[PDB]
């Protein structure tokens, strides 16, 4: 009866979000492995994360030592007020990192952040995929406690699944932005074949 | 006016729980930093102040730089004083804690509270000073408390490491009524 | 009277420790109050005054006057190591209810960790005093303000259990005494143990894995270190019996037995209990027995489970029944032929052997999947150019 804080299910994940993010990263990291950090702005439903707005939220991190990483709450706080009053209906649900694997610092981020939001979600977004699947990957920092006494509770980030889904508007916006490329007369066999030997490619 | 990223190095160890000062030296150091909060916000709204103690199970960040002063008061109110200060570990994790910039236009400035004698040997201070230097962060030591033989010199060598152009300074607080936020008013410190 | 006449009057009864009560006193004159309890935590330690009433007096004349400005756990602490040193625990009993109360007067916070901490002492005690029912209502409260409260003092948990692991002893419960006293050893760092303590714990905590009912799992136990630390000792037969259970081999265990016949009769709880470890060692060979066998073969004649477990067919199917009712395992079983449909097979314990196993098994399913793959290549070109 100790967790009483309300286990996050699954995170959806929406377009606008992953394009200010891209765009976060490339003003910012165009030209340097610098990662770009920000935070994520949605409401949580019976366990599920809906990240429905992102902001910048400019970000450094020493190329020498990795434990020192610069990011700020003034502007933090000052967005939280701004963007509340614009949309009232939305608060702070996680915060993201630009990048294709965790770092040790990554923790403290999220142990600086959970201040704000009890059940802080963080979600890796690999700004230059390479693999074939969802770009990215849902994390919560959890209180494991091992069985061996020589160490303290550890806090280890554990995978939550992921899933994008666009609103009406935002799928209109991706389809009218897709026309170029995307299928839409794929008889349905050749989706899931290709689908089917992809798997097999991965597993 | 220049903006300026702020992080008060608080000490936490016993030496701020002594009723000379003042009334008490946690009371006066706690007015001190929020006079301190106070002047760097009104100098400019975009002005950064973070808070960090030395003493303790280990060296602890409380309120990264912000400017919500409610949040700096509240965690000087909810302090638990206590422990041997870090001064080697607090100055690094003072490093960890400038760099939490937003704008990264703003400068680096570490304000040290030294109450307690240092035991620190003067190498280490001077590896230290020397960090700092290659990362270009200001340091402001303020020394207050009885003056143990050794502690003035080590923390003027460690500002000595740490100087550059005359943008870091050491002040000595003598034990005194005179309450410690009278004193840090004059220094360089809020002048700039 | 003033603290400073006290730590003269104990400075000239203790010359030994002078430059000790100097540090203290300049300290106290410092109004120096954490730094002071650091080194009250080495001065306790040191064991040299263990023996004497001049620490409840020096609690009495000193911390009284630093519980609005010491933590509160370190607070918790000097009081139980009082409590500790005195004869009579009903005195001690009624301090630790006094300083509870004290803590709850301060109206704090973080008053429940501490205030914790002292009832489970206390807890302790009455235990030590029989006084069962009590014991298991202060648990039940325990639990309670755990749950309520969370970011806990590891220290904490470690106490607590602790003392629930004692309560269980005392109910010989040995599979709840095993899981409290196995978060215990989750909790509380061993270096900071004794070597006498922790072969005590080892001892106790074996035991009751032996005899802790529906408790299969010796993986863990005999991972720990504090078993490490059994060996060398006149208890390593224990450690080899463990050894025999988690490998199943039942007749390894019988000359176990054999030549330590002495010993388990020395200790009572064994000799009484003989069926039921028996029935256990014989589910584990069987549950290793089915280990072996890859899940292509999960069907085996009740006849080879009775020649490895030297067992009859009623009680052979007796024993599958039990292992398979209690959540140990789960499959079907056919009489005619006499064999044995597990669906029961379990993740764990293995080693570079199997990992280069593994490799030649990986190595055969990526030719299968090579094969695959390039049969699809090969068919795909006269049909995707049309």
């Amino acid at each position: 009866q100790i967790f009483s804080s309300k286990s996050i299910e699954k995170v959806v994940v929406h377009p606008l979000v992953l394009l200010s993010i891209v765009d976060h990263y490339n003003r910012v990291a165009r030209d340097t492995k610098k990662r770009v950090i920000g935070v994520l702005l949605g409401s949580t439903f019976k366990g599920t994360v809906d990240v429905t707005n992102s902001y910048a939220v400019p970000f450094e991190e020493d190329d020498k030592d990795s434990s020192i990483w610069f990011l700020d709450h003034n502007y933090h706080e000052s967005m939280f007020s701004m963007f509340r009053r614009i949309n009232a209906k939305e608060h702070v649900v996680g915060w993201y990192s630009t990048g294709p694997k965790l770092r040790e610092n990554d923790l403290d981020v999220h142990r600086l952040f959970s201040d704000y939001v009890p059940n802080p979600v963080l979600v890796i977004i690999d700004v230059q995929p390479e693999e074939l699947g969802i770009p990215t990957k849902a994390y919560y920092a959890v209180e494991e406690v091992k069985e061996n006494a020589t160490q303290k509770s550890q806090k280890v980030f554990v995978h939550v699944p992921s899933e994008i889904a666009a609103h009406e508007v935002e799928e209109i916006g991706v389809e009218h932005l897709l026309r170029d490329v995307k299928d839409t007369t794929i008889s349905t066999l050749a989706t899931e074949v290709t689908g089917k030997l992809g798997a097999l490619k991965g597993l | 006016m220049v903006l300026e990223a702020t992080m008060i190095c608080i000490d936490n160890s016993e030496w701020m729980r002594n009723g000379d000062y003042s009334p008490n030296r946690f009371q006066a150091l706690s007015d001190a930093v929020n006079l301190i909060c106070g002047a760097k916000t009104q100098s400019n709204p975009e002005n950064t102040v973070g808070i960090l103690t030395m003493a303790g199970k280990g060296v602890r960040v409380l309120v990264t730089p912000t400017s919500d002063l409610g949040k700096i008061l509240a965690c000087m109110h909810g302090l638990d004083i206590g422990g041997e200060m870090n001064l080697a570990a607090g100055i690094q994790v003072a490093q960890l804690a400038l760099k939490h910039r937003q704008n990264k236009k703003q400068q680096q400035r570490i304000i040290v509270f030294a109450g307690s004698p240092v035991n620190y040997d003067k190498k280490v201070l001077e590896m230290i000073g020397r960090k700092l230097k290659k990362n270009s962060v200001a340091l402001d030591v303020v020394d207050f408390g009885e003056d143990e033989e050794g502690k003035s010199e080590k923390l003027e060598a460690l500002v000595a490491a740490v100087n550059n152009n005359e943008t870091s300074h050491i002040v000595h607080v003598p034990p005194g009524g005179i309450a410690l936020s009278d004193v840090l008013i004059s220094t360089p410190i809020f002048t700039g | 009277m003033s603290a400073l006449q006290y730590l003269d009057t104990l400075r000239s009864a203790h010359p030994e420790l002078g430059e000790w009560y100097n540090t203290l006193a300049d300290l106290y004159q410092k109004k120096l109050w954490h730094q002071l309890t650091l080194e009250l935590e080495k001065f306790v330690a040191l064991a040299v005054f263990q023996a004497g009433d001049a620490l409840i007096q020096l609690y009495h004349n000193f911390i009284t006057d630093f519980e609005t400005k010491i933590n509160l756990l370190k607070l918790a602490h000097f009081a139980v190591i009082v409590s500790r040193q005195y004869a009579e625990k009903e005195a001690a009993i009624g301090y630790l209810e006094g300083v509870t109360e004290k803590l709850h007067a301060t109206k704090e916070n973080r008053i429940e960790e501490p205030v914790l901490y002292i009832k489970m002492q206390i807890a302790l005690f009455k235990l030590e005093q029989g006084e069962q029912k009590e014991c298991k209502k202060l648990l039940d409260n325990g639990k309670t303000t755990l749950d309520s409260m969370t970011d806990i003092d590891p220290s904490v948990y470690a106490t607590f259990y602790w003392v629930s692991s004692q309560y269980h002893k005392a109910r010989q419960e040995f599979a709840e005494f095993y899981k409290n006293a196995l978060l215990y050893l989750a909790y509380t760092s061993v270096e900071s143990l004794s070597e006498s303590f922790k072969l005590d714990l080892a001892f106790d905590l074996s035991l009751s894995a032996l005899l802790g009912e529906n408790i299969y799992n010796f993986g863990e136990l005999l991972a720990h270190p504090i078993l490490k630390s059994l060996l060398g000792t006149k208890v390593e037969w224990l450690y080899y019996i463990l050894q025999a259970f988690n490998t199943g081999d039942l007749i390894r265990y019988q000359e176990l037995c054999n030549v330590h016949k002495d010993a388990l009769n020395a200790q009572p709880a064994l000799v009484a209990n003989e069926r039921k470890l028996l029935e256990k060692i014989n589910i584990l060979c069987l549950m290793e027995i089915i280990f072996n066998r890859p899940a292509e073969d999960r069907t085996i004649p009740l006849k080879v489970i009775a020649e490895r477990t030297r067992l009859s067919i009623e009680d052979v199917e007796y024993l599958l029944m039990k292992s398979l009712s209690v959540h140990l395992i789960e499959g079907i079983i056919d009489q005619m032929e006499g064999t044995v449909h597990v669906s029961w097979v379990q993740p764990r314990v293995l080693g570079i052997p199997q990992i280069t196993s593994l490799r030649d098994r990986l190595d055969s399913w990526l030719g299968k999947v090579n094969t695959a793959l390039l049969s699809v290549e090969a068919e795909t070109p006269d049909l995707v150019a049309s």
